């Protein structure tokens, strides 16, 4: 590897629409929650040959 | 019989090193390179009843090869199983129970011998001492079957004690060949069949004590400048023994090879016993059976009453025409004796009547 | 290839008898007394390409010794491989 960068993108929201949106998302009842799509626990059990 | 032991899952570790080496103890599987196995072990077993394919297998250290009924085929211009030694080896070589085949089937017996066919052998020992070829089957070789070369040694170290016993040679153009200075070894009870030359003798002092040569054109060849001399060539030659052998049907009957041979210098007419060398003496000749087998005594060392060729206790038995006839040079009539013999009525070319006891055969002259 | 079968601890019992005999089927290893092996078997194989050292090996019953390229050396005033028989051996 020679050089490796990180590319994000800022959506140009209006600053008055911004300060309403961040003030609702700083609140503890509006916590962003996510979930794994696979949703499983890997367990690889050894089977010998034959 | 069902293996219901419980198992825990693997813990995403790097697994420890598992190896499965030492799968042959000393054996040699088909389709495996033999040069890396002959280097490692001293005794190499083979798979019983296998089917191999070898070509130019270089052997430097003396090993033993138990064949166990294996079959080694080949294809190409190289020999099988090249055995190159040094002077300093205390161990010996024993090649045993292998059926060597060639790159032929019902071989081209009308093709003349040339430089192209000289490397079509199966065992070519360069200077390895104490080899042993025991219970083998050599079929369909356009060149020699074996060839025992020997380089220049000194100090009366005549040792090199080789054995070639219990072998079966079919269709080989030349049977047991031997280079110069390959002295004092035995080659007996080898059942020849359909060969052009059973012994391309260059080195002397051998011992041939029971070989059978049925339907073979020549059995004992010794000229000047043959094929298969090697380094250290035609020197101190043709001193061996030849006792109790069998050379029936060499000229009449079921013989299939032509008479011309095409030596590297000239062409010659083969016989059942062809001998032409002014510097070499004659082997001992006892107990041999000849049915329809020619003999050509051309030249030996009778110069200062130094050699006398004596046929003793042998069968001659050639009736029709000149089949099985004995031919001598007219300058060699006083030195070819036949004392003790049985014959049908065989043509003797240039042999006096008083020199043969008992009185058998027809005496003619070939000027 | 990693053998993750679970195991329970030993229960401080006297362990049952575990034996590992019959390690030669009929062979003869180097550095082993040949007089106790020639007495037991009829056909004795040898290790291929081994290096032995025998001295005054007394043989009474007729056995066969396949050497397989072995090498038997000696040292001392005794013979190697003394073969003493009787009249009654088939």
């Amino acid at each position: 590897y020679t050089q490796i960068n990180l590319y994000v993108s800022f959506f140009p929201m209006n600053y008055d629409t911004q300060s309403e949106l961040e003030l609702m998302l700083r609140n503890a009842t509006n916590d962003q929650n996510f979930s794994d799509y696979l949703g499983a626990v890997n367990n690889l059990y050894q089977i010998p040959a034959g | 019989v069902e293996e219901l032991y419980v198992i825990n899952p693997i813990n995403q570790w790097p697994a420890p090193g598992s190896f499965s080496s030492q799968k042959p103890p000393g054996t040699l599987l088909p389709g495996e390179d033999p040069e890396a196995v002959f280097k490692q072990y001293h005794v190499v077993y083979l798979v019983p009843g296998a089917q191999y394919h070898w070509k130019n297998i270089l052997i430097e250290k003396p090993v033993w090869i138990y064949g166990n009924g294996a079959t080694v085929r080949t294809s190409g211009t190289g020999p099988i199983l090249r055995i190159v030694g040094n002077r300093t080896e205390k161990r010996d070589v024993r090649i045993q129970d292998i059926s060597f085949f060639g790159e032929d089937c019902t071989p081209n017996r009308m093709e003349p011998m040339s430089e192209k066919l000289v490397y079509q052998m199966a065992i070519w020992v360069t200077d390895m001492k104490r080899v042993t070829i025991k219970g083998c089957n050599f079929t369909n070789f356009a060149g020699a079957a074996v060839f025992f070369e020997e380089t220049a040694y000194n100090g009366f170290f005549w040792s090199m004690q080789h054995l070639i016993t219990e072998c079966r040679f079919t269709g080989c153009r030349i049977g047991i060949a031997n280079g110069g200075r390959s002295e004092y070894s035995t080659a007996s009870f080898n059942n020849f069949f359909d060969c052009q030359i059973c012994f391309n003798v260059v080195g002397g002092n051998w011992n041939r004590c029971g070989n059978i040569a049925a339907n073979c054109r020549c059995v004992y060849l010794h000229t000047t400048n043959m094929w298969y001399e090697g380094a250290g060539g035609n020197f101190n030659a043709a001193h061996g023994s030849f006792t109790g052998n069998t050379m029936n049907h060499c000229d009449y009957g079921g013989n299939l090879w032509p008479t011309a041979f095409q030596l590297p210098d000239r062409e010659i007419q083969l016989a059942g016993f062809y001998f032409d060398n002014a510097r070499a003496r004659c082997p001992t000749w006892t107990g041999n059976t000849q049915y329809y087998g020619d003999m050509k005594i051309l030249n030996f060392n009778q110069a200062n009453d130094a050699a006398i060729f004596v046929i003793d206790g042998c069968a001659l038995y050639g009736q029709p025409g000149d089949t099985g006839s004995i031919e001598t040079t007219a300058a060699l009539t006083d030195k070819v004796f036949i004392q003790g013999c049985q014959g049908n009525k065989v043509t003797l070319f240039n042999i006096k009547a008083a020199n043969v006891v008992p009185a058998i055969g027809t005496i003619k002259q070939k000027p």
